[PDB]
């Protein structure tokens, strides 16, 4: 990952379930 | 309902459909010296069944001694008779129940 | 959080309102129960639609 | 399509730790009891009976209750509980009774 | 011996509450008035003398603490979940497989 | 056994301000890093207190009973006894005995005859009620007991029960917040209008040390609870004191952003 | 599975559910069964 993309991703922080994305 | 009747001897599921039909039987039914010919259960080894007779005249077993048929140290006999007498109140008056 | 709501019943707890209860009463009160969390399911699946 | 999910088996959680909040050898155990006629009072309350020492003697007579079947008295919940204790002799033993 | 029946609050009950504990297993407990399934677990929190049963954010018992024994249990819930079948078409195969 | 007293001197009442006390638990449930909010009776923030001193200076008033009560004393070697709590402090009607010496805490119950300034006398003299008739619960405990010790007590009687909560934090009311740990809980269940207090007299005419306590009243307004990493509780905010304690509780955070909020 | 033939298979067995029977059966020879707890004259 691009350093821009990796401080964006930085920057982002009982039945039910998530879903991981495909 | 839970009781005395409604645990050992009669039961009624929640889907029962129906009516329940009672008389005063205390001008009839009842006995000077006491009506001993009807008689209800006490000791059960479970609960009942719901529309379901038991006939059995086995002695209840408590403890590990065998009662071998006959009542003695931990064991007591099911059946009692009831006390259907026509001086006394509510409680003793015997009831004609038709379900 | 909406899972903990009286609803209108005695309590947010069913087993004590089953054990409790009479059955008679108490299928009504977990039918209240379990129709306003229908409600609430609803409502947030409309929300995330 | 569906969910998967294992079911429980028992139901088990803790024993009956629950200590004695009253004497009760007193009843039972006293040296000297009161007579027939001045038999003495004792009050029972906001306490817990231990039933499960029933068995203490070889000779212990059979229960012969009178209105409370023996098996059911574990799941009952009293309020308040009378002692009355005065000697018999063992040729009346069967006095005791309504009527 | 003579009682009374439903004429006071009621004062001298009897001992219900089961026989024995059960470990690294989800079976349903009932602390004293509340039900609950859930596996007992250690737990490393530290907890005060007063404090009884836990709370998490969902309003409901996932810490308890024995009655009697000073010791702590976590109630943690055994495995659960959904299961989704994958599959090709009927008219070419019947081969599946399942999927938690 | 009690005499009348004229040593005792004319003097108004002292008031002082509650900061940070008057926070307890308000049940036995344990939480853990999360923010809970519970409705029940709890001393307000920043409210009126009154203020009492003990040194030649007696002080055993008569005040009410109202729901909530909080009682803190800045206390040293011990002076306080324990509390009386009744409706008219005589044999017509149930009256709660707290006593507390140097080897246990004893807790009754009974119809005890109070008289008009009860008082306790180390202790070699007891003289506090004069009957006893009808009660049958008694209860004993292992005793709860420059300045260098302080006290905070409140009372409760929700649903016949009464709660004693209590907490010891060596070190006017001082500028802090600590936690108010449950003590033990009894079922009395009597009607309580008018309670007092025990202060320990010492013979060397009596001489008392210097001592002060506070008391005051709990309200059953809406208050936020945070719960740290450790289950104790470390700060609460009023919901109704001003609006941006208001905006916390509706927002339920500690803090609020930059904003327009209703 | 039950066969008979000579084979003679009429064993006892618990009553916990329902059971369902399936017989393959020329010219009638099986005329019915027999169900009770204990079978004998304490039971119904
Ligand atoms: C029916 O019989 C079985 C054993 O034959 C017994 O375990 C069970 O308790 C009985 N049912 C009732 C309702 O008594
Ligand atoms: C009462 O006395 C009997 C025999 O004297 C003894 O075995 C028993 O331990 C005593 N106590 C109780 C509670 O039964
Ligand atoms: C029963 O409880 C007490 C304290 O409540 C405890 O000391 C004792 O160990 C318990 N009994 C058993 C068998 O563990
Ligand atoms: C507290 O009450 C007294 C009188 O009861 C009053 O004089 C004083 O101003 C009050 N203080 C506060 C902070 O309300
Ligand atoms: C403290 O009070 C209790 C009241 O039950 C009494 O038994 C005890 O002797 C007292 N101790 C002292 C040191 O006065
Ligand atoms: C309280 O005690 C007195 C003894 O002077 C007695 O006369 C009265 O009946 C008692 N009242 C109750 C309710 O026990
Ligand atoms: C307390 O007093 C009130 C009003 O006088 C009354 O309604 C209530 O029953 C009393 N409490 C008890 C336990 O008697
Ligand atoms: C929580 O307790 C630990 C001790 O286990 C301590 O180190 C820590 O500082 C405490 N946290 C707070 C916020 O007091």
């Amino acid at each position: 990952r691009s350093p821009i993309e990796d401080l964006l991703f930085n920057k982002v922080t009982k039945g039910l379930t998530v879903l991981p994305p495909l | 309902q839970t009781g005395n009747i409604a645990d050992y001897n009669y039961k009624l599921p929640d889907d029962f459909t129906g009516c329940v039909i009672a008389w005063n039987s205390n001008k009839l039914d009842s006995k000077v010296s006491g009506n001993y010919n009807y008689l209800y259960r006490l000791f059960r080894k479970s609960n009942l069944k719901p529309f379901e007779r038991d006939i059995s005249t086995e002695i209840y077993q408590a403890g590990n001694k065998p009662c071998n048929g006959v009542a003695g140290f931990n064991c007591y006999f099911p059946l009692r008779s009831y006390s259907f007498r026509p001086t006394y109140g509510v409680g003793h008056q015997p009831y004609r129940v038709v379900v | 959080k909406q899972l903990s709501s009286k609803f209108g019943a005695i309590s947010s707890v069913l087993n004590d309102i089953f054990s409790r209860l009479d059955p008679p009463e108490a299928e009504v009160q977990i039918d209240r129960l379990i129709t306003g969390r229908l409600q609430s399911l609803q409502t947030y699946v409309t929300q995330q639609l | 399509t569906s969910n998967f999910r294992v079911q429980p088996t028992e139901s088990i959680v803790r024993f009956p730790n629950i200590t004695n909040l009253c004497p009760f050898d007193e009843v039972f155990n006293a040296t000297r009891f009161a007579s027939v006629y001045a038999w003495n009072r004792k009050r029972i309350s906001n306490c817990v009976a231990d039933y499960s020492v029933l068995y203490n003697l070889a000779p212990f007579f059979t229960f012969k209750c009178y209105g409370v079947s023996p098996t059911k008295l574990n799941d009952l919940c009293f309020t308040n509980v009378y002692a009355d204790s005065f000697v018999i002799r063992g040729d009346e033993v069967r006095q005791i009774a309504p009527g | 011996l003579s009682f009374e029946l439903l004429h006071a609050p009621a004062t001298v009950c009897g001992p219900k509450k089961s026989t024995n504990l059960v470990k690294n297993k989800c079976v349903n407990f009932n602390f004293n008035g509340l039900k609950g399934t859930g596996v007992l677990t250690e737990s490393n929190k530290k907890f005060l003398p007063f404090q009884q049963f836990g709370r998490d954010i969902a309003d409901t018992t996932d810490a308890v603490r024995d009655p009697q024994t000073l010791e702590i249990l976590d109630i943690t819930p055994c495995s659960f979940g959904g299961v989704s079948v994958i599959t090709p078409g009927t008219n070419t195969s019947n081969q599946v497989a399942v999927l938690y | 056994q009690c005499v009348n007293l004229t040593t005792r001197t004319q003097l108004p009442p002292a008031y002082t301000n509650s900061f940070t006390r008057g926070v307890y638990y308000p049940d036995k449930v344990f939480r853990s890093s999360v923010l809970h909010s519970t409705q029940d009776l709890f001393l307000p923030f920043f409210s009126n207190v009154t203020w009492f001193h003990v040194i030649k200076r007696f002080d055993n008033p008569v005040l009410p009973f109202n729901d909530g009560v909080y009682f803190a004393s800045i206390e040293k070697s011990n002076i306080i006894r324990g509390w009386i709590f009744g409706t008219t402090l005589d044999s017509k009607t149930q009256s709660l005995l707290i006593v507390n010496n140097a080897t246990n805490v004893v807790i009754k119950v009974c119809e005890f005859q109070f008289c008009n300034d009860p008082f306790l006398d180390m202790e070699s003299e007891f003289r506090v009620y004069s009957s006893a008739n009808n009660c049958t619960f008694e209860y004993v405990s292992q005793p709860f007991l420059n300045f260098k010790n302080l006290r905070e007590f409140v009372f409760k009687n929700i649903d016949g029960y009464f709660k004693i909560y209590s907490k010891h934090t060596p070190i006017d009311l001082p500028q802090g917040f600590s936690a108010l740990e449950p003590l033990v809980d009894l079922p009395i269940g009597i009607n309580i209008t008018r309670f007092q207090t025990l202060l320990a007299l010492h013979r060397s005419g009596w001489t008392a040390g210097a001592a002060a306590y506070y008391v005051g009243y709990l309200q059953p307004r809406t208050f936020l609870l945070k719960y740290n990493e450790n289950g104790t509780i470390t700060d609460a905010v009023d919901c109704a004191l001003d609006p941006l304690s208001e905006t916390k509780c509706t927002l339920k955070s500690f803090t609020v952003e930059k904003g327009i909020y209703q």
